[PDB]
């Protein structure tokens, strides 16, 4: 790595190769790490993590017993073997405690002063990271798989949840209206994704096999309904168009927001291009899944090339976006994985599974 | 030195004695302290041993295991290498891979190594904080009683 | 001589005892001040079961010293 | 202030103190009238092993608010 | 009730039990820590055992969840620092306040009854060899209460 330094030192590679280098070697050598401890809170499975966007500090959690950890990743000791220690919970003392699993908590985005949960109590909470105080609850007619507020929106502020009833809900954090609902799918709606480029691009999955992506400033259907063939096998859409052969339960758009990555219980992820549905046929081989709710995966940022990490039965299975090749299998849980959330700071991985572990990788040298 | 090793081993593990005989069982720790990589070849003997099918046969090994472990530090270094599959061997924590006949040695192998697995927790556990995860995950995830 | 004793209600009541008394008494003299029976009493000095088949002079039981009054536990 | 520093045996030592004295003035204040060095000292406060830097204000310690002293025998 | 937990305090502040010690932890009444130190002639001599009490809102007429946190060695104490005296669960009697909860916590260091055990493992020395039991325990009020 020498010869990097050299390069980045007299001007001949700019200083972005070294550091997109040097980012993917780490993320290529992630491994498992006892120098670094999560502090074992949750009675049951951990069913979420959102590290925060703005520095990369605290983490929340979301356990299948409805305590919503609030972890601190830096290294406040002196040693260099350390835990995170748990800054905040939402115990089940707690008077607004969710009564059921917490399985989706994320930051309010460009505001880490509140973030929000779901649960299947059928509510959404949004919390106040200070004084851990409900500032608006929605209750809705039935549960809340998955829930996601646009990373990218500095103009509204509505929060896509799907329930499992057929019909997206669309939440507004301002001025408190889930009137407006996104009308099209036929069955639950395991999971939804903001685009992280578009404001108003929403992604949603559904236990159907159609992924679909409503411009919810239109009020008229969605954009596109993702399609295996490219229309090879074309047929109106009735009963066709079907993104997978299973339920589609995970939607991760990549990184610059191009393409809108599903996973399914048929086993297989399809990097889908986001601008107009058409599947770009990367293998990525057979991925194992069989979860009935949101299954939780993420993208790296700042590598050379994009790297995804997505739950694998037990372990966490490393693939290159844009190839297919599969990088690794991390492997350190006791049951099925969860949910696993990027540190893209310091390329460190927090994995949560259902063993009430919340295990860090990190690189190793 | 692996002949007589495998021999010694091998009448401690088939003979099914309910409890380790003596003076062969001093052998073995004798002739196990004697080199490291022959240490290493006795847990290789106890892993192929523990997969094979008999309740008994399960048991010696296992207690054999529990000898070396609270015996000897790099065989606990080397068995927390894969505490995964000796907790699966052992405890039948997979519904796809139970525990061999006979039930009262299954059994017995059930209470033994949630006891040892116990003591090694209080013992060991902050040394090795991989056992810590496999005793946590024992005692939640798959609920095992160690009050029975 | 005489010894104090704690009992439960807050109260704190005076014993006249002697060290070859033995415990069973004791209880007695508990029941016939206040009246709980002689098999709820756990009297407890420096953390030790004042056990029921003994006398003061075993557990270096002197003047004004204190015995502490409870209701009879178990283990689990 | 007076702060009575009572031992396990029930021996009831009384001690003298502003209320800004730094906890190692206490010790030394047992010292004087009990004779156990500073070093060999564990003072409990109502369930606070108290710390040998903190100031006697911090813990709310009044008049005739009673301490608890239990050996250290090894003491540094 | 509060003003059962305030005459507890006040009445503890002024006739403190002998080896024990509880007050508040901060501003909320209902949390107390305290402090049992090992009755003498035991092998938990010189040890300094906190607790961790907690108060229910209908105090006098439900037990308070006392738990160690020092681990302690004890047949009826788990390593996670929970107690499971019958005065605590099931007989729990409003008469009996904290100054006398926490002594018979102490008492009961020294009288452990091994059958119905909460932590069997120990349960099995102490019932077959005793005088392991004692220097077990003496070590780990050596290495946690000193």
């Amino acid at each position: 790595m020498l010869g990097f330094l050299s390069a980045r030192q007299t001007g001949l590679e700019d200083p972005l190769r070294l550091r997109r280098a040097e980012s993917t070697r780490r993320v290529l050598g992630l491994e498992l790490n006892k120098d670094r401890d999560v502090e074992r809170i949750h009675g049951g499975g951990i069913n979420t993590l959102d590290i925060e966007p703005v520095e990369g500090r605290y983490m929340l959690s979301g356990g299948s017993d409805g305590v919503i950890v609030l972890y601190d990743l830096e290294n406040s000791s002196r040693q260099s073997y350390y835990t995170c220690k748990a800054v905040c919970s939402i115990g089940r003392d707690h008077p607004d405690v969710h009564r059921y699993s917490v399985e989706t908590v994320q930051w309010y985005p460009h505001d880490t002063g509140m973030f929000t949960s779901s649960s299947f109590d059928k509510t959404l909470k949004v919390w106040d990271t200070n004084t851990l105080q409900t500032a608006d609850v929605f209750n809705f007619e039935e549960t809340v798989y998955s829930h996601h507020m646009s990373p990218v929106s500095t103009k509204h502020c509505l929060v896509a949840v799907g329930t499992r009833g057929p019909k997206v809900q669309l939440c507004d954090l301002k001025s408190g209206s889930c009137s407006h609902i996104l009308q099209g799918h036929r069955q639950e709606i395991l999971a939804v994704s903001w685009s992280p480029r578009y404001d108003y691009i929403l992604a949603t999955a559904s236990a159907d096999s159609r992924v679909k992506l409503w411009d919810v400033r239109r009020a008229s259907g969605c954009l596109i309904t993702l399609d295996q063939h490219n229309g090879k096998k074309s047929q109106a859409v009735e009963s066709a168009n079907t993104a997978h052969n299973g339920k589609v339960n995970g939607l991760c758009f990549t990184s610059d927001g191009l393409h809108l990555l599903t996973v399914g219980t048929d086993n297989r992820m399809r990097l889908w291009n986001s601008s107009n549905g058409e599947n770009t046929l990367v293998n990525y081989g057979k991925v194992c899944n069989n979860s009935k709710k949101g299954l939780k995966f993420t993208v790296s940022c700042g590598c050379s090339s994009e790297f995804v990490f997505v739950p694998y039965g037990s372990t966490i299975a490393v693939y290159t976006v844009y190839s297919g090749e599969q990088i690794t299998m991390l492997k350190g849980h006791y049951k099925t994985v969860d949910c696993c959330v990027f540190q893209s700071n310091f390329q460190e991985l927090y994995s949560g599974s259902r063993d009430c572990n919340i295990l860090a990788w990190v690189p190793s040298l | 030195m692996d002949q007589k090793l495998s021999k010694l081993v091998e009448e401690l593990t088939t003979s099914g004695e309910p409890r380790l005989n003596p003076e062969k069982m001093k052998e073995l720790k004798k002739i196990c302290k004697s080199s490291e990589e022959q240490l290493s070849r006795a847990y290789r003997l106890l892993i192929a041993q523990l997969t094979q099918e008999h309740a008994e046969i399960r048991l010696s090994a296992f207690q054999i295991v529990e000898e070396l472990f609270v015996r000897s530090h790099q065989f606990r270094m080397l068995v927390v290498s894969n505490f995964q599959e000796f907790l699966e061997l052992t405890l039948g924590t997979d519904p796809a891979q139970p525990l061999p006949p006979p039930r009262e040695a299954a059994q017995r192998l059930r209470q033994a190594t949630t006891r040892a697995v116990e003591g090694w927790n209080e013992k060991f556990g902050e040394a090795y904080k991989k056992l810590a995860l496999g005793y946590h995950f024992l005692r939640h995830n798959k609920k095992v009683d160690f009050q029975d | 001589m005489q010894i104090f004793v704690k009992t439960l209600t807050g109260k704190t009541i005076t014993l006249e005892v002697e060290p070859s008394d033995t415990i069973e008494n004791v209880k007695a003299k508990i029941q016939d001040k206040e009246g709980i029976p002689p098999d709820q009493q756990r009297l407890i000095f420096a953390g030790k079961q004042l056990e029921d088949g003994r006398t003061l002079s075993d557990y270096n039981i002197q003047k004004e010293s204190t015995l502490h009054l409870v209701l009879r536990l178990r283990g689990g | 202030m007076l702060i009575k520093v009572k031992t396990l045996t029930g021996k009831e030592i009384e001690i003298d103190i502003e209320p800004t004295d730094k906890v190692e003035r206490i010790k030394e204040r047992v010292e004087e009238k009990e004779g156990i060095p500073p070093q060999q000292q564990r003072l409990i406060y109502s369930g606070k092993q108290m710390n040998d830097e903190k100031t006697a204000a911090d813990y709310k310690i009044l008049g005739g608010s009673v301490l608890h002293l239990v050996l250290a025998l090894r003491g540094g | 009730a509060l003003k059962r937990i305030h005459k507890e305090l006040n009445d503890l502040a002024r006739d403190p039990p002998a080896q024990c010690s509880a007050g508040p932890v901060g501003d909320d009444m209902f949390h107390w820590q305290a402090t049992i130190m090992g009755p003498n002639d035991s092998p938990y001599q010189g040890g300094v055992f906190f607790l961790t009490i907690h108060f229910p809102t209908d105090y006098p007429f439900k037990p308070p969840k006392v738990a160690f946190t020092t681990r302690i060695y004890h047949p009826n104490i788990n390593s996670n620092g929970s107690i499971c005296l019958d005065i605590l669960r099931s007989q729990w009697s409003p008469a009996l306040t904290i100054s006398k909860v926490l002594l018979s916590i102490c008492s009961l260091l020294c009288d452990p009854n091994p059958d119905d055990p909460l932590v069997p493992e120990i349960a099995r020395i102490y019932k077959t060899d005793r005088e392991k039991y004692n220097r077990i325990a003496r070590e780990w009020t050596q290495k946690y209460a000193m």
